[PDB]
């Protein structure tokens, strides 16, 4: 059975917050297809050859 | 006559495919000649049952 994710309990409390520190600069990759291959048929010579 | 219209806009048109026609026609069989034995099927006296 596939974990979800990996568990875990946020500490929250009314009067306690939690500020970060510090930083991470994360760069990331986000693939996108934007054409495809452009296909021409001819409708004769496929259907009926010579 | 491909876009069926007397005026054509500016651009490209797909209109036809051209193709290189044959110029004579060969026939390849085997050298062979022996005339071949239909005689003796179809003017047999006896058949088989
Ligand atoms: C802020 O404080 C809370 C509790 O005061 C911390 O929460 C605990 O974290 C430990 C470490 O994973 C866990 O084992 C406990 O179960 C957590 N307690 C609760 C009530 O959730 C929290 O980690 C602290 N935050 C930081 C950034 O240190
Ligand atoms: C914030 O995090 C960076 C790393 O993400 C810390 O930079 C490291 O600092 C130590 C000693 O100061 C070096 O040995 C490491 O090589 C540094 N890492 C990088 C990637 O440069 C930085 O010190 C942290 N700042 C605070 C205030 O915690
Ligand atoms: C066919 O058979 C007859 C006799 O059975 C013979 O007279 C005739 O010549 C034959 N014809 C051929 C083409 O073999």
């Amino acid at each position: 059975t596939m974990s979800l994710g990996a568990e875990n309990s946020v500490a929250y409390s009314n009067n306690s917050i939690a500020i970060p520190t510090n930083f991470t600069i994360s760069v990331t990759t986000e693939i996108l297809p934007v054409s495809m291959t452009k296909t021409s048929v001819d409708c004769t010579m496929y259907i009926c050859g010579d | 006559c491909t876009l069926k219209s007397f005026t054509v806009e500016k651009g490209i048109y797909q209109t036809s495919n051209f193709r290189v026609q044959p110029t004579e026609s060969i026939v390849r069989f085997p050298n062979i000649t022996n005339l071949c034995p239909f005689d003796e099927v179809f003017n047999a006296t006896r058949f088989a049952s």
